[PDB]
């Protein structure tokens, strides 16, 4: 007896009945951050209409957090924060522009949310990411170069000053960041390993993320032997908006 | 210029880390770790220490019998002569059963010791597979690995035990060798009529370029965001950073949507499981189900046509 | 609409070519030069597959034209256009196609340094979409380019390209023992592992057993060294999976690249130069 | 000779390893015998002794 | 050294010792039965 | 058997053991069923007390 | 203890570990005895 | 010809070690010469020494 | 002290119960041997 | 004719890893030349003296 | 050379001896292959005698 | 005819780094060298000269 | 001394080295006069 | 620079060429055998 139906045929519609309700959760996962979207239709709505698209946000998960810090839920009502910032047309879809001076505006690339005011924490609970002044337990690896003294030197290869210590990641061992005494100011501000070049023959770190000069205005630290999440981002996003502000060339366009 | 973050440049050391304590009931750790410079330059540099009970101890077993059983067998199959074994090794095998042993147990010089390698290399994965759920539960973390691993199982059991065994013959099974396991891979899809029109073998194929696409945008995008420390992800999921909504950004305004730092981690492996999944239902529905895939996909309308610019009599038909 | 963290990232500038001429967004997508400059080669060639479908390969009255989506098939030139241009309904049409394909593609990607330049991060993901251009433009241009025929491309059809990899792959009789290929296989592969381990391991400490909280760092490692004595750590396994991934791209064009130009036998016989070692 | 100090092995290997060690290897020895002799003219399952029961049908 | 005082190996040894036998007595009865069967030499 | 054997819960927990017994003999009884299906044993295809597609 | 249990939960234990494994073995051997009555094998 | 200062190697290589390395490589080898044994003319099993058991 | 742990008096001992033991095993070995060669003589 | 001071070796080269090494190297050799001599007309195993013993039985 | 001792003042002695070792087995092991390759072999030779044409 | 401060070479490289990648790129190059002959006309060990050593069995 | 012995202990390892290793390739000559007599290969 | 003292190397390099020399010696005799039983050139 022949037949057009067969099991190959019926296995393979049921694949696609199974992979596209797979597609729709995950695309509810998709929207734990960042949802319901900030658009001009909610704000002439007074509000009544929230955008989220399709598939809808799932219910609240939560995540509890080690050594009684706390729950975090996903998705979550976060606050709208004032942008540092103006548009540089009125129309939809435009582009803005930040006020002052770019490198202190926290926006665009110097921009980044309020992270919490503790630290990540070791499995035992101790500050995660300390300086090397703290945990006397870490070394440098022989065959590679102590960080500490060299000289560090801006994107224009000025010197901003001199590594001062170096932190590290207590859980992971690893560098995190530089600490850098600051020639102008004399103050110890933390410089991202992910920011940092090192030139071993010269004991030298070069830094193409800022200038010299702008060494001076690394967010500081309100404690000197540990860092919150909190400044950790304000640390990092300083040093990115460099990238785009140091510079004017670097606004762009090549042509 | 800039840093990469692709090789580390200054490794720093510290005591050995002895690993999460366990609970009663598991055995203490063994060996001592010791640091490698160069895993340091891109990874982490220390080796060890590592866990071992029952479960491992046995599958390592089993595992070490079925691996020896494979090398006897090649070396044997050049006379005991190590250099030509050297010469040969890649074409070397260990063969399976011949037909007219059907499933069952045949003698030792001709297909035993493969059933042996293949019950015993089978039993050895099976407690590997126990072996990773056993060590999570002591962390007290979730089974995703082995979930992921049994779809794995799933299919290398496809290949070498339920389609033989639905197929009658262990004659139909995988051969234990470099070229020969090739040499099987490339007739598999002849004897069967072109596995390019096998359905499944399609969405293997879209899931295992879709793994190699989801890491590289996934390696690269976190990557591009460890200057803001967004390797470190379970503290970007539970409190999202600059790190994660950057990468979120670089995706939205490239494609037009984007996940989140803990759901892309949901895409890969589905992924990743899928590709394993549907490679296994290809595999089971050909012989037993479809025995020609080409005809199969003529008789569902999907093969293209051409104009005919070559064409052959049938000299069975004149 | 933004995401809820969005509007503090959406600065001017950045851009490569353009500048305020076309910096601007439209929904979710930034725009720019090059997203003008690719939506063009896009449109353009998606609309030309269409009409490919549309008139078939012997014209729209004949009983090979066809909609059916495995079907629909537009194929290059014949082997003696050589290097020529070939008139649109005998494989023009394909090399149209071609150029708007590379264009779109080299458009995406420059249009992903604008969009690093704007968010300060690496350069990581467009450095690694290359190699995915670069093994397609091995395929269409530099693979045609050294035989001497833009009709070695491979034919722009869901199944029909299927054909074109067989025969290509059974002209060297035995495709699986080419060395580059082998190789790229195993990145693929070791790739897939890679990624189902990594997805595994971030999801199971991040949802943990009921009563759990989050697991740490030191969880991560613990787990990989007790299974197998070792874990690269949580920067590395991502250096590890970009590194699989472009590695696997990269010995697929070289595997391609040397079948024709530089290997014309089968592909098990080349392993005869380790047969013929006179050590055995 | 067996020594009577012989007990003093368990101040050197741990107790607990060694019977998971015994266990582990004597499961493993006993399945690889077991297929072994079935893969030889021992084969008691498929020698049609007492009788061949596929013979009956 | 594996932490355990000299009379606990004094004792983990008289079980092991008496343990194993049991087993080999068993494996050797199994022989015997197998030989008287089907003797393999 | 020794009078102590009992204190073979003082170094091995029991619920380890318990469940990797109970996993073992599951396991164990589908191998010997698979191999007795393979051998002249079989009971499912003998066709005793009858072949049952015979009768159609 | 090296498991937790004391001396007393290890004896009990053991009372109910063997007589449980014993009821289970003489299942095995009544299966064993219909199995041979039904399809000797040796 | 032996030495009478040969039990200092206990102060140089590990007894522990050094017992676990002896016993598993013993029972490898132990298996590799059987295997050897059995795939030569001395194989003992298939031999059907001192009669063939497999009946027609 | 030594390179092990060990004290001179330990050495000493467990050299004594090893050499014991091993020549147990080789006197087994040479016994499974002899009757091997009774039963089944190879060269 | 070796040297005198050449005792001096073990100041050099650690004692325990070379009796390792040594141990381990010839395990290897070992096995390597009885399967090279076991490859050739010199195989004392399948050449059937002082008889073949599958002959007895088949 | 009057002055080439010196060369333990360059390269470290230890490594060098390892290094020596390390080849020499190696070198040693890869001549006999090559030597057993061809026509100089004196292990297949039959000579004296063929020791499998003494078992037929 | 060399320079006469040819010498301060050794201030530009390494002395170590030549001297130990000298010897490991003659010694690849004399395996290779040998075996490139070994595998011409010019092979002096399969070329039964003086004799044929297999002819004797 | 790198290897952390005194010249006296690289004397006496030396002593008890040199007498095992020959004592070893005499284990080796006698096996190889033995394989010789039974079965000579050159 | 190796930590070798001019008078280590000095004593070094007498046994490391005395002994290599001895190393040599055997390869000739060896070869000097291989050559009369079985001459290759
Ligand atoms: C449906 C999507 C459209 C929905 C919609 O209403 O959009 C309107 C929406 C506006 O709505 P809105 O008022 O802002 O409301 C907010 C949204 O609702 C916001 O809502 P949202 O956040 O829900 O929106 C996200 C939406 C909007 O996103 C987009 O606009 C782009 C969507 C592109 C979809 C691409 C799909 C590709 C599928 C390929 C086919 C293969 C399928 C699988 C086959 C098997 C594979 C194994 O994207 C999607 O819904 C689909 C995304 C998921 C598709 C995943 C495909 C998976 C394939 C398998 C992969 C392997 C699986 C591993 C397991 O967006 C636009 O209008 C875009 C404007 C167009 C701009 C074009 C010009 C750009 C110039 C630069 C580029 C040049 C080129
Ligand atoms: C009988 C046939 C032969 C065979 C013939 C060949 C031939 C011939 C080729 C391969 C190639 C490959 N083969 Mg092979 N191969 C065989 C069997 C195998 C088996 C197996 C299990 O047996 C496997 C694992 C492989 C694996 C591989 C890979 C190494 C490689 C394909 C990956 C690649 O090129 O990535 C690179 C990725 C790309 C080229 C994709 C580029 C993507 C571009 C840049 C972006 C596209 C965007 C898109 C249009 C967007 C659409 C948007 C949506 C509509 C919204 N082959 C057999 C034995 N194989 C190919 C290769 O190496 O190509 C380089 C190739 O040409
Ligand atoms: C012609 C060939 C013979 C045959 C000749 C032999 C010979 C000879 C022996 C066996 C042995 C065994 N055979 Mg058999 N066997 C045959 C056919 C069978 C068939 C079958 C489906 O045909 C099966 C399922 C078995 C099963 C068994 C197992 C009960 C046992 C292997 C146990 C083990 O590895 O423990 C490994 C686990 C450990 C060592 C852990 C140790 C801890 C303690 C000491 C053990 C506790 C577990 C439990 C009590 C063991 C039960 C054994 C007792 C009989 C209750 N045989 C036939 C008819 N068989 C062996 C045996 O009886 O051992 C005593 C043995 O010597
Ligand atoms: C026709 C070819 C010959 C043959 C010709 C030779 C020749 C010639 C030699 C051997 C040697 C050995 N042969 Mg043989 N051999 C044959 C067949 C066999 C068969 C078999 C199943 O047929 C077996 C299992 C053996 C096994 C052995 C080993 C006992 C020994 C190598 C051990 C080693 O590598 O130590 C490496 C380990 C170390 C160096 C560590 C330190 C040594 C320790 C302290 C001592 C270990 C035990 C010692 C080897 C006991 C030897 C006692 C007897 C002399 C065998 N031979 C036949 C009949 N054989 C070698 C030997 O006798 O060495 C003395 C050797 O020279
Ligand atoms: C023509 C065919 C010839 C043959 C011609 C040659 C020639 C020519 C040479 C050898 C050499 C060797 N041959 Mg041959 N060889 C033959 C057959 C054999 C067979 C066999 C199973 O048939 C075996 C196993 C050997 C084994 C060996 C080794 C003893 C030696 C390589 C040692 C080494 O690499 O040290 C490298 C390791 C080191 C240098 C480390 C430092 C010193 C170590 C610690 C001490 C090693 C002791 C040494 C082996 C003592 C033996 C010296 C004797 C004078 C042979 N030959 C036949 C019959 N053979 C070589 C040799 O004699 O070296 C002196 C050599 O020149
Ligand atoms: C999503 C689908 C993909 C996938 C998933 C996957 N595979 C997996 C897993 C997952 C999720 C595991 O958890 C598991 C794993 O543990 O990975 C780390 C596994 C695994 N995937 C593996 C391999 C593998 N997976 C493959 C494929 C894939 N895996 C997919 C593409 C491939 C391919 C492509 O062919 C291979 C070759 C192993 C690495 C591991 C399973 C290991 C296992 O079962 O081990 C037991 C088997 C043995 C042979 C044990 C032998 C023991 C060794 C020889 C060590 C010897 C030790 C000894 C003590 C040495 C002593 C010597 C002395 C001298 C010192
Ligand atoms: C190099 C490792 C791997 C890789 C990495 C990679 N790919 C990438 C990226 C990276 C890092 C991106 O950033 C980029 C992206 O944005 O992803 C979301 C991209 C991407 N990889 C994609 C596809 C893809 N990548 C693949 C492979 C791989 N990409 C690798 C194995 C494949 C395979 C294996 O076949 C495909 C199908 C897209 C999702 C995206 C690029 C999107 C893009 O360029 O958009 C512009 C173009 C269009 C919208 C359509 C253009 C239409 C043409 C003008 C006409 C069509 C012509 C075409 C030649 C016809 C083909 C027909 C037949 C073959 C069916
Ligand atoms: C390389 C071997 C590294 C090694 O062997 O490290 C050993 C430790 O092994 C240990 O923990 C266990 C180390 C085993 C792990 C070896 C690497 C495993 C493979 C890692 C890669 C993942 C596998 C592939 C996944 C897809 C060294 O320690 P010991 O042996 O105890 O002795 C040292 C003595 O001095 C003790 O005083
Ligand atoms: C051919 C036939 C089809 C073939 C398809 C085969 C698919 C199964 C093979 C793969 C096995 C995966 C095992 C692990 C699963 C897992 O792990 O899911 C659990 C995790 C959640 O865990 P957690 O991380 O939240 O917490 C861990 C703490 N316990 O993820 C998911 O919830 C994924 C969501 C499931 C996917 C939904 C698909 C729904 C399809 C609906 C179709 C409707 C059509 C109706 C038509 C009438
Ligand atoms: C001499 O060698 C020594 C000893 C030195 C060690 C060296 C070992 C070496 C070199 C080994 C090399 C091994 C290699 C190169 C292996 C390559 C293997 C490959 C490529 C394998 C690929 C695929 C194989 C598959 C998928 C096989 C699957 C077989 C299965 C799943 C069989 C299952 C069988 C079962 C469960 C049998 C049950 C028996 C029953 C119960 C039915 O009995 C009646
Ligand atoms: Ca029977
Ligand atoms: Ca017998
Ligand atoms: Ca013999
Ligand atoms: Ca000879």
């Amino acid at each position: 007896i022949t037949h057009y139906i067969d099991a190959a045929q019926i296995t393979i519609w049921a694949f696609w009945l199974f992979f596209f309700g797979l597609i729709i959760y995950l695309r509810r996962e998709d929207k734990r951050e960042g949802y319901p979207l900030d658009s001009d239709r909610t704000e002439r709505s007074g509000g009544r209409v929230k955008v989220v698209g399709f598939p809808d946000l799932p219910d609240p998960k939560t995540f509890v957090l080690p050594h009684n810090g706390g729950t975090v839920v996903a998705p979550r009502v976060e606050a709208p924060v004032a942008v540092n910032a103006t548009p540089f047309s009125p129309a939809p879809g435009s582009p803005l522009v930040p006020n002052g001076d770019p490198m202190l505006s926290g926006f665009g690339p110097a921009a980044s949310p309020d992270r919490p005011k503790h630290c990540d924490l070791t499995f035992e609970g101790l500050p995660k990411i300390v300086p090397m002044r703290v945990a006397k337990e870490f070394s440098i690896a022989e065959g590679d170069p102590d960080p500490r003294g060299m000289t560090v030197v801006g994107l224009d290869g000025e010197v901003a000053g001199t590594v001062s210590d170096v932190w590290v990641d207590r859980s992971e061992p690893q560098i995190r960041y530089l600490e850098v005494e600051v020639a102008a100011n004399k103050k110890k501000v933390l410089l991202p390993i992910g920011f940092s070049r090192f030139d071993k023959k010269a004991r030298k770190v070069k830094v193409d993320a800022i200038k010299a000069a702008h060494f001076a205005n690394v967010p500081t630290l309100s404690n000197p032997d540990q860092v919150t999440l909190y400044e950790e981002d304000k640390v990092c996003a300083y040093y990115a908006g460099g990238k785009l502000y140091a510079t004017a060339e670097r606004a762009g366009p090549l042509l | 210029p800039e840093y990469q973050n692709i090789f580390t440049a200054v490794q720093v050391r510290a005591p050995a880390y002895p690993g999460v304590p366990l609970p009663k009931g598991n055995l203490p750790r063994i060996g001592r770790p010791i640091f490698s410079y160069w895993l340091g330059k891109i990874g982490d540099a220390q080796i060890g220490p590592i866990y071992l009970g029952l479960t491992g101890t046995l599958s390592i077993f089993f595992g070490l019998v079925a691996i020896s059983i494979i090398g006897f067998n090649m070396l044997a199959s050049v006379h005991w002569d190590v250099f030509q074994f050297l010469k040969h090794f890649f074409w070397l095998g260990l063969e399976p059963p011949p037909p007219q042993y059907g499933l069952r147990i045949p003698p030792l010089s001709e297909g035993g010791w493969w059933l042996m390698a293949g019950l015993f290399l089978t039993l050895s994965i099976l407690l590997w597979w126990v072996r990773t759920y056993k060590r999570a539960e002591a962390l007290g973390m979730s089974q995703h690995l082995s979930w992921a691993f049994a779809a794995a199982i799933f299919f290398y059991l496809v290949l070498g035990f339920i389609r033989p065994v639905m197929m009658g013959s262990w004659a139909k099974a995988v051969p234990f060798g470099i070229f020969p396991h090739l040499d099987w891979t490339a007739a598999f899809s002849i004897r069967y009529g072109n596995l390019y029109y096998n359905p499944f073998h399609m969405l293997s194929i879209a899931f295992l370029y879709g793994s190699a696409l989801l890491f590289a945008m996934h390696g690269a995008t976190i990557l591009s965001v460890s200057r803001f420390g967004g390797d470190r992800e379970i503290d970007q999921i539970t409190h999202r950073g600059t790190a994660a909504e950057r990468a979120a950004l670089f995706w939205r305004w490239t494609m037009g949507f984007n996940v989140t730092m803990e759901s892309i981690h949901r895409w890969a492996w589905w992924c990743a499981v899928l590709t394993v999944i549907t490679a296994g239902i290809g595999i089971l529905l050909s012989g037993t189900v479809v025995d020609n895939w080409y005809l199969w996909a003529v008789k569902h309308g999907m093969a293209p046509a051409y104009p005919e610019v070559v064409t052959a009599v049938n000299p069975y038909e004149t | 609409a933004m995401l809820s963290f969005e509007k503090k990232y959406r600065v001017r500038g950045g851009t490569l070519i353009g500048g305020d001429l076309f910096d601007f967004w439209v929904g979710p997508f930034y725009v720019g030069f090059f997203g003008v400059v690719g939506f063009c080669f896009t449109l353009l060639g998606v609309l030309l597959i269409v009409w490919g479908a549309t008139i078939g390969p012997t014209g729209p009255t004949s009983d090979l034209q066809t909609y059916n989506l495995w079907r629909i098939s537009i194929a290059p030139p014949d082997l003696s256009y050589g290097l020529r241009m070939a008139p649109l309904t005998e494989g023009g049409l394909w090399q149209i196609i071609t150029i708007c394909a590379a264009g779109a593609f080299i458009s995406w990607a420059l249009r992903e340094v604008e969009i690093c330049r704007k968010l300060g991060i690496g350069f990581h993901v467009p450095f690694a979409f290359s190699f995915a251009i670069g093994a397609y433009l091995v395929l269409v241009f530099v693979r045609p380019l050294l035989m001497g025929a833009w009709g070695h491309g491979f034919p722009y059809g869901i199944l029909s390209h299927l054909d074109w990899v067989s025969n290509v792959g059974y002209q060297f009789l035995h495709f699986h023992y080419n060395p580059a290929h082998m190789l790229a296989i195993s990145f693929f592969f070791t790739n897939c592992l890679a990624l189902s381990m990594h997805g595994s391991l971030i999801l199971s400490v991040t949802n943990p057993q009921k009563g759990e909280p989050v697991k740490t760092s030191e969880h991560e490692n613990t787990f990989f060294r007790d299974i197998v004595g070792y874990s690269i750590g949580a920067l590395a396994i991502h250096r590890l999976g970009l590194f699989l991934a472009l590695s696997a791209a990269f010995w697929s064009a070289v595997c391609i690249l040397i079948s024709g130009p530089f290997w014309t036998r089968g592909w098990p016989e080349w392993w005869n130069w380790w047969l013929e070692l006179p050590l055995w | 000779t067996m020594n009577a100090n012989l007990y003093k092995i368990w101040l050197i290997l741990d107790p607990r390893r060694v019977l998971v060690s015994i266990v582990a290897f004597q499961i493993v020895l006993g399945l690889l015998i077991h297929m072994i002799v079935l893969s030889t003219d021992l084969n008691w399952l498929d020698d049609n002794i007492p009788v061949s029961y596929q013979a009956l049908g | 050294l594996t932490g355990l005082t000299d009379d606990e190996a004094k004792e983990f040894h008289a079980i092991f010792m008496q343990s194993m036998y049991a087993w080999f007595g068993l494996v050797v009865i199994a022989h015997l039965l197998a030989w008287l069967y089907r003797p393999w030499l």
